[PDB]
């Protein structure tokens, strides 16, 4: 288990800030390395939450599981609070590729049973079917530990 | 800066900044192989949306501003998907 | 503050940006550099309203909430022709095909 | 039957001590079916929940003066939401881990004390539930 929260038990006040148009699902990687879902954040809303130093957080579209960014990066690690003011985790849309954005919009209109009834190249069937998930993203982030 | 002319299949001329058009690797290859590119099978209602994506990516990439959604209507999503797959952007 | 535009005449569309405090005349200079015709031979329109060279792009209605990078505002363009002017003519884009059934609710 | 529970405590502690190289004889002093069943269950719990051992090792400043206070806190939070068979073998696995670490940190004086702490808690706060749930024979069937 490479990507997991550190069981520091050191509290850390964090403000989850949803600066995106998506309903954001905060995802916490537990001490065992598994992702756990947390209450969702409507667009524009933000909650002050209790986390711990060294824990790991991902942020996803609560419905389509599209990847979002937190503080311009993919993972969020809370730190100890200076001057009693919380840490801000600003969740925003990444600038998707036009292809991926197109795949998003088509995925939200065609049921997966009907991907093959669309008139496109067969490589676009396999692209429409490779939904974004948390697990595949984790395997990429773990294998990027090399240097 | 410099501009390039992207011509749609129905004859519409789109004049965009060259840096913005170079977002697509295909356009960068068509230009490098003079300042015009003709798209024989990309209609104007799709190529216009592609040009909007160029000005959208250059503005918001590496920018720390709150990024808004790039909108795609359902009537254009299927053709814009095919165009983006060809242009690689 | 920047505004993002589509300067359109006939089958020509120019994708450009400008400051909201930038004037209509200054936008004509941008058109002059690209299409090689001076501002005195240009008429810029917002919809069907003639824009004075002295007004800023914001005072015409092109703000950051209406002239966005992913949804630019459209500015019409007409050139002078002999002793008179040509009329504003923006040829529309193509139409998308009918929405396929698998994409309908 | 009361001190039949004491026999389990001594048996399980001797078992976890001999896995580390220590004998129970150096520190103090069917029924075989429940000992073997509780032996194998403690090892399986130790394999399935290795992080609980690591987390507890790094949190308990273990000291002979404060070892009883640390033992009662751990056991009381272990049975906070009631007792079940799995927690009972975790209770045994905890005392085994407490013993083996006491020998590692050269505090062997606590090996006999721990066995009495476990036997006392087992008779006072666990035997009512065990006999109400069919005795240790129920535990052996559930494990096999």
């Amino acid at each position: 288990p490479v990507l997991r929260s550190v069981n520091s038990r050191e509290p850390s006040q964090v403000i989850f800030c949803n600066r995106s148009p998506r309903v954001v699902l905060p995802v916490w990687l537990n001490f065992d390395g598994e992702p756990q879902p947390y209450p969702t954040l409507p667009p524009g809303t933000g909650r002050r939450i209790h986390s711990y130093r060294g824990h790991l957080w991902l942020f996803r579209d609560a419905g389509t599981h599209d990847g979002l960014l937190v503080n311009q990066t993919e993972l969020f690690v809370p730190s100890l609070n200076v001057d009693g003011q919380p840490i801000f985790a600003n969740i925003t849309l990444p600038v998707y590729t036009l292809k991926e954005r197109c795949l998003q919009v088509v995925r939200s209109l065609v049921k997966p049973e009907n991907y093959r009834r669309l008139d496109i190249v067969r490589s676009l069937y396999e692209d429409l079917e490779d939904h974004p998930n948390v697990q595949k993203d984790l395997e990429r982030l773990t294998q990027e530990r090399i240097a | 800066a410099m501009y390039v002319k992207l011509i749609s299949s129905d004859g519409h001329e789109f004049i965009v900044k060259r840096e913005h058009a170079l977002t697509s690797g295909t356009i960068k290859a068509m230009l490098s192989g003079t300042n015009e590119v003709n798209f024989r099978e990309i209609p104007s209602h799709v190529l216009s949306k592609v040009c909007m994506y160029f000005t959208y990516k250059v503005r918001y990439t590496n920018s720390s501003t709150e990024i808004p959604e790039f909108p795609i209507a359902p009537e254009i999503a299927l053709e814009l998907l095919m165009a983006a797959n060809f242009l690689d952007c | 503050m920047d505004v993002f535009l589509m300067i359109r005449r006939h089958k020509t569309t120019i994708f450009t940006d400008a400051k909201e405090s930038s004037t209509v005349f200054e936008l004509k200079r941008i058109v002059e550099g690209i299409l090689k015709r001076p501002p005195d031979e240009q008429r810029l329109y917002k919809d069907d309203q003639l824009l004075d060279d002295g007004k800023t792009l914001g005072e015409c209605g092109f703000t950051s909430q209406t002239a966005r990078p992913q949804a630019p505002a459209t500015v019409g363009l007409a050139f002078r022709a002999d002793d008179t002017f040509e009329a504003l003519c923006i040829e529309p884009f193509s139409s998308p095909p009918e929405l396929p059934d698998v994409m309908k609710p | 039957m009361s001190q039949s529970n004491r026999e389990l405590v001594v048996d399980f502690l001797s078992y976890k001590l001999s896995q580390k190289g220590y004998s129970w004889s150096q520190f103090s002093d069917p029924m075989a079916a429940v000992k073997q069943a509780l032996r194998e269950a403690g090892d399986e719990f130790e394999l399935r929940y290795r992080r609980a051992f690591s987390d507890l090792t790094s949190q308990l400043h273990i000291t002979p003066g404060t070892a009883y206070q640390s033992f009662e806190q751990v056991v009381n939070e272990l049975f906070r939401d009631g007792v079940n068979w799995g927690r009972i073998v975790a209770f045994f696995s905890f005392g085994g881990a407490l013993c083996v670490e006491s020998v590692d940190k050269e505090m062997q004086v606590l090996v006999s004390r721990i066995a009495a702490w476990m036997a006392t808690y087992l008779n006072d706060h666990l035997e009512p539930w065990i006999q109400e749930n069919g005795g240790w024979d129920t535990f052996v069937e559930l494990y096999g």
